[PDB]
Formats: structure tokens, sequence, C-alpha cells
């Protein structure tokens, strides 16, 4: 098994550092594709986009919204490029009107004949899934947390009453499963001060978790940091600055096309110069994982 | 403004980008409401001062109307300034003014020629659009001399800190000045501070009065008070005592003018400062 000898720090005011150095975690967001070679993970592929973001200054990749391919936790293993794994998009709970997304199958169990292996199966198809992703990466040194969801309670249906108690779940199994390194998520609702947020937030700090708050302006760090003192924080997803590559007839934002000029993102986001100028000023936003660092499909 | 956001000054110009309409019938105080084909204007402004003379006025206004004017302003407050307060300062608006915020009415004001205001706070849309609705009524015969009608002084915006000094303050008095003028001058101050957030906070001042324009490195006195407790949801009038080393005198000839500086300490930290 490939090892690597490194320990990691989060804290509250001084945000991230590794092997004993303070560090800013400048990160992408990734989704899996390659592009016009559709979902394949290919291995030359996977390096050649990790090469091209190193040669950009990123330090760190967050896997939205779902495991790695080995490849790339291999990879950064060799680059020096630290990994923030994410496990999860939705959790019981479907989005967008994806009737068969993986919030189908989350909370269901596994049958006894079913003979499929790789981590627990006693409970639910969601702790197999954590378990299986966890067991194959325990010891990469380039993963640094494991990330349990994504804006889970957007674009659902119904009451948000029970997802407290299923973050608790998912934030027991995985502190089991492996004791050496934060576990975190992409919470989008920190932003709007929802209830739930708060508990969730609260139960991972305890936990000795790390909190990523989804699309916070410089405004908004100050107030979760205000608001609670304990919570190491960063953002977890940031930006959404919407581009194509090549377009200056406008610098704002007929041919399906948009400026290349940093004056465009989507209504909840902001252009990279804002979203970077909100975290470098603060210590205690430890980084950053822009969305994205690749398009994608 | 176009955009209010961090950090324009603590007291913001907001004269520029307006929208007039005269019409005694139309009922514009919705921000949906489609405002296209109305003057663009730029505060100060008379809107009596445009229409013709008639012999159907009186002679001890000018002969000139008044009137029903309406004055829209649409506006983006960011997203940086969401946990602090605002408030619209209108110098002077003749007259029977009526204002709106996103559609709220927050209330009106008689006399065409005393300065007032309104807080924005409680009804401001943070990160989105605004609109803030005046309705001025100058209806005839209301004055000896000619009035004019509309928003015909400045405009500011206030943006402060949920801990912050009071609208107009600060008082200060020197009464000791005839006796005391070329030597150490005795300032009796009172600051009311109020505390809009949802905690206790412990209140220092640290005021500084300097040369207008004008550093605090040449600064005739200061003092620092003790910690006083300012309940949340609660203001407190603070005494404070300055001395002030040999001020010169404001005078006909030498109208020499000091800035008198306010800043509010709650724990270690500054969140507002007041001139
Ligand atoms: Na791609």
């Amino acid at each position: 098994t490939e090892y690597g000898f490194r320990w990691t720090g989060f804290d509250a005011t001084s945000g991230f550092s590794l092997n004993g150095e303070k560090v800013k975690l400048k990160g992408v967001s990734m989704h899996h594709d390659q592009g016009s070679l559709g979902a394949v993970a290919n291995r030359r592929a996977i390096e050649r986009q990790v090469e091209i973001l190193q040669k950009m200054g990123v330090n760190s990749i967050r896997t939205t919204h779902n495991p790695a391919a080995k490849a790339l936790i291999d990879v950064c293993n060799e680059k020096g490029v630290l990994v923030v794994e994410e496990v999860f998009d939705m959790w019981n709970r479907s989005k967008n009107g994806n009737t068969e997304d993986y919030g189908k199958w989350f909370g269901q169990t596994i049958a006894g004949d079913n003979a499929v292996l790789g981590g627990d199966k006693d409970e639910t198809w969601a702790k197999f899934d954590l378990t299986s992703t966890i067991n194959r990466d325990r010891n990469a040194p380039s993963v640094i947390m494991w990330s349990l969801g994504n804006e889970m309670m957007e674009g659902i249906s119904g009451s948000v009453s029970d997802f407290p108690a299923t973050s608790a779940k998912l934030v027991a199994w995985t502190k089991a499963a492996d004791s050496t390194r934060p576990m975190t998520y992409g919470d989008n609702k920190i932003k709007a001060n929802w209830n739930e947020s708060n508990t969730m937030g609260d139960n991972l700090t305890a936990n000795g978790g790390v909190v990523g708050t989804n699309y916070s302006d410089g405004a908004n760090y100050d107030k979760i940091r205000t608001t609670h003192p304990s919570w190491a924080i960063y953002g977890s997803e940031t930006a959404s600055a919407i581009n194509s590559r090549g377009i200056y007839n406008r610098t704002t934002g007929s041919d399906k096309q948009l400026t290349s000029y940093d004056n465009s993102a989507v209504g909840w986001g902001a252009v990279a110069s804002s979203a970077w100028y909100d975290v470098v000023q603060r210590d205690f936003v430890a980084g950053t994982y822009v969305w994205t660092g690749f398009d994608y499909l | 403004s176009s955009a209010v956001d961090s950090k324009q000054n603590r007291t913001s110009d907001f004269d520029a980008n307006w929208k007039f309409m005269l019409s005694d019938s139309v009922q514009a105080q919705d921000p949906a409401f489609d405002d296209s084909a109305w003057q663009q204007v730029d505060l100060p402004h008379d809107y009596s001062i445009t229409q013709k003379y008639s012999q159907s006025n009186e002679a001890e206004s000018a002969y000139l109307p008044g009137g029903t004017g309406w004055y829209r302003k649409s506006f983006t407050i960011d997203r940086d300034l969401a946990g602090k307060r605002i408030a619209i300062n209108f110098d002077g608006v003749y007259m029977n003014a009526t204002v709106w915020f996103n559609g709220v009415k927050l209330g009106t004001h008689p006399y065409g020629y005393s300065p007032f205001s309104f807080d924005l706070t409680g009804n401001a849309k943070f990160g989105g659009e605004n609109t803030i609705v005046v309705k001025v009524e100058n209806r005839l015969p209301s004055s000896r001399w000619y009035s004019g009608s509309g928003i015909y002084r400045d405009v500011t915006l206030t943006v402060t800190d949920g801990v912050h000094v009071g609208n107009n303050g600060v008082a200060i008095k020197t009464p000791s000045l005839a006796t005391q003028n070329g030597g150490n001058v005795t300032m009796n101050l009172t600051t009311k501070v109020a505390n809009d957030t949802e905690a206790a906070a412990n209140i220092t001042l640290k005021q500084t009065v300097f040369p207008k324009g004008g550093k605090t490195d040449a600064a005739i006195g200061t003092v620092t008070t003790a910690s006083k407790s300012i309940a949340a949801g609660a203001s407190a009038d603070v005494t404070s005592t300055i001395t002030a080393a040999s001020p010169k005198l404001w005078s006909i000839k030498n109208p020499n003018l000091y800035t008198v500086r306010t800043e509010v300490l709650n724990g270690d930290t500054v969140l507002d400062t007041y001139d």
C-alpha cells in the first residue's frame, strides 16, 4: 500500500496548516468527466488536468460531488496536490426532479444475498459507499478531508427536519471508519442562517470536523466567525463566474457565449476577483474551492 | 448612488439617478411600477420652477403652481452590507412628504423646511434591488413667498454598524470659555450611543478634537471614557469631558474650525466613527 508521512491542522482563527506550516487552500472544484473523452477516467487525461491546474498555482482539489477515480488519487499522491474527497451530492432526497439519482438509494438496505464487497453492509447503501471509499483511500497522503455531502437541502422536496439527524449519522460512520482525518461538507444554507445548518455545523465541529460554506461573501464569512466562534471554516464552493474562452466584444455578461472579462457570474455567486479578495484577507477562512477548475459536460 | 456597498463614507451623497413625475392621480409606490416614461433627474430638484406662470395662481408666490410630485429611485444594496444599519436623510422637502421603501409606508412629514430622516434597515433587501419612493404634495396656497416644490435640498444615505452614535448624537458645551480662553478649555460632551445588536456591549468612546482638514496627529485634546455597558436594543447618553489645549477662537475675521471625532469601541475594536 502506498503511503506518505504528513499531518494537518485546521484552526478556527488562523486556518489550515500542513506539517506545521500555515498554508492557504488555493483550490478548485473538479467534476469527473474528461471532456471530449466523456466520463472515461483515462490516467493521462486526469494527470494532464492536474498539471494544467498546478501551473495556475492550484494546491488543492475538491472532488465534486462524488468519489474520485483511483487514478486521480494516485496522481495527486505523486504530484503533491491536497484532495478533499467528497462522497455524496444529495443524501436521502432527490434533487432537481432526478427521480433515479442516488437520493433513491441512499437510505435503502442491502439484500442478504447481494455479495457485493468493499465496505460495511449492515445498514444502508450510504454506509456501504462511504466506508468503501474510505477503505480505498485511507492511506493516501493527498487526501486530507472527507466531505459528506453538498448542498444537501437544495433542490429537494419536503421538510428538512430529518437532515440534522442524518448528518450526525454520517459524521459518526466516518469517525469510526478513519480517525485520522477531519470530515466536512459543503452547505449552502449557512449563508441563510437556517436552524438545521447551525445544528449540523455544531455537530461537525464537536467531532473534530471542518465546516464548508457554499457561496458566502466577506460580510457573511465575518458573521459566521462571530456567530460560531468554535467553527473552523473555509469556502467549500466559491465564485461560479461564467465565461467563454476568447470573447471580447462585450465586457459584461446572440453567439450563445459569454464575455471573457471577469465581470460575469451567476446570481448566487461572485466574480473571481471578488471571491478571492474576500478570502485572502481572512486568515480564519482556510481557503477556497472555486467552481470550477475545468468546464464540464 | 446606483449601488450601495462598502465602503462608501459613513454618510454618502444620494442625489443622483432619480425619476420624477408630476401627477395628482398616479399611485406609484410599488417597486414593480413602470416608471420608464418618467424624467430622469439629479437632486436637488424644484418642480415649480419648470412650470408656466399663470394668472390663476397667486402673486404672493410668484404666480407659479405647486402640485403633487413623485420621486422614485431604484438601487442595489450589495450583500456586503448585510448586518449594517441604513438610513436616508432629507435636508428638506417642500412639502407634505410621504415615504415608502420596497412597498412599505414609512411615514410622513408636513413642514417644507425642516430636515428629517427614515431608517431603512428593517425593510431593506440586502443583496438585491431596492426602491425608495417619495410623494410630495405642495397643495397651494401654502406660502407668503415663493416656496418651490419637491426635494430641493440634498439627500444622503447613512450606513453604520449595529453599535453607533445616534443621528446628530453629539452635543458640545464650553461654559467657561470666556475665562479659560488661551489656556486649558473645558469641553463638556454628551453622546447618544445606540446598541442595535442582540447582545450587550462594553462601550468606551475615544474622542478627539483636531483642526479641520486636519489629521489626528494635530489634536489639541482627547479623552477615553470609562467602560459603560449598554444593553441590546437600548441606547444611553454618554457624558465625557475634553480638555482643549489653548484652542484657536472662531471669529468673523478668522473663523477657525475643528473636527470633533467620536470613535465607538466595543470590546477592543472600533465599530463607528462620528465627526
Ligand atoms: Na471537463
